[PDB]
């Protein structure tokens, strides 16, 4: 019954690494496609934004300012950065 | 008081913030290619600097940590259960935000 | 103390690793670019991991600790109990060196369980386990806002070193911050449905 998902990517020691350094010792199998799923739809939502400042400012290439101005968006993660 | 170094050629804010990169867990290869999985969905021309790859990652896995803090903290049991999917919702719904 | 031409020859080096840091950091990637293993970043990320060898070196070598100012490696003080063998107990608990450093409950509990037991303090089980409920979560708190201040504190590099929120473009285009606020309510309802996704596999099961 029990079975093993495949992958490229993000490997199961490196989120069991993410989660102990939350200090949670202990995550269920559901929660290694959950962290990559939540891991992708954070980035889709900071890229989301640096691509709206990319294309406002006419450029083709994201760069850093463009993810800094998104990731003061996302809420606490980077609050207060930059004064 | 432990002795500090502190290098004529190079700003400590420098080396703060390699130091900062070599701790990151995920691989930077996979992590690199996870960001070009999502680009390849919005524009096929899209370019990034590299330094926004960087700022992307360090971020990234901050949110990741900060979900498994607050779901730690929300669990207070003698004997340690293992964290499901509907602990880290309940937890963020407690303390976590939006 | 250590060879003053070394030194001076290794601080060269060390410079150097950082130009070229510098210039990698502002390599523009295309798609194919990010699917490869020779990518500007990840030659910008071995070059890192090299300076920081160095560093560490010319520490060894002018005899200094391999500290850096991180925020991290500030300590928190806990005097959270009328117990100060306890109160030791956590406080060392807690300022374990590195990024790795954040206890569950158990590590508090077992924490304040040790301490009474090695100081024959008589402390009951339910007295025990009060005191380690209020200590995790004064600690939590602490432990998360270093974390966050070392994080904001040493964040990018130096093409964002100039950011300030008041040159946000979308404070004097209106069509733009229209678009992000667009933007803002879709990626929360995105969050929320992951989150809620994997609550509901988990009730399918």
């Amino acid at each position: 019954k029990v079975l093993r998902d495949n992958i490229q990517g993000i490997t199961k020691p490196a989120i069991r690494r993410l989660a102990r350094r939350g200090g949670v010792k202990r995550i269920s199998g559901l929660i290694y496609e959950e962290t990559r799923g939540v891991l992708k739809v954070f980035l889709e939502n900071v890229i989301r934004d640096a691509v709206t400042y990319t294309e406002h400012a006419k450029r083709k290439t994201v760069t850093a300012m463009d993810v800094v101005y998104a990731l003061k968006r996302q809420g606490r993660t980077l609050y207060g950065f930059g004064g | 008081k432990p002795h500090r170094y502190r290098p004529g050629t190079v700003a400590l804010r420098e080396i703060r913030r390699y130091q900062k990169s070599t701790e990151l867990l995920i691989r930077k290869l996979p992590f690199q290619r996870l960001v070009r999985e999502i680009a390849q969905d919005f524009k096929t021309d899209l370019r990034f600097q590299s330094a926004a790859i960087g700022a992307l990652q360090e971020a990234a896995e901050a949110f990741l940590v900060a979900l498994f803090e607050d779901t730690n903290l929300c669990t207070i049991h003698a004997k340690r259960v293992t964290i499901f999917p509907k602990d880290i919702q309940l937890a963020r719904r407690i303390r976590g935000e939006r | 103390r250590g060879s003053r031409r070394q030194i001076q020859r290794l601080e060269q080096l060390l410079a150097l690793y950082v130009a070229e840091i510098r210039r990698l950091q502002e390599k523009e990637l295309d798609l194919s670019e990010l699917d490869d293993p020779d990518s500007a970043y990840l030659q910008a990320a071995r070059l890192k991991r090299k300076l920081i060898r160095l560093f560490g070196r010319l520490c060894e070598l002018k005899d200094c600790s391999s500290l850096t100012g991180r925020v991290i490696e500030q300590r928190i003080p806990y005097r959270g109990t009328r117990y100060p063998e306890v109160n030791r107990r956590i406080e060392r608990l807690i300022n374990k060196p590195g990024p790795d450093t954040f206890p569950d409950y158990g590590d508090v509990l077992r924490a304040v369980e040790k301490a009474a037991a090695r100081h024959s303090l008589g402390l009951p089980r339910q007295q025990l386990q009060l005191m380690a409920q209020d200590a995790f979560r004064d600690v939590g708190i602490r432990l998360q806002e270093r974390r966050h201040l070392d994080l904001i504190y040493n964040f990018g590099c130096h093409l964002t070193d100039d950011y300030r929120p008041g040159v946000d473009p979308a404070l004097s285009d209106p069509v733009l911050a229209r678009r992000l606020r667009e933007n803002r309510s879709l990626a929360m309802s995105r969050l929320d449905e992951v989150i809620s996704k994997y609550a509901m596999l988990q009730d399918k099961s």
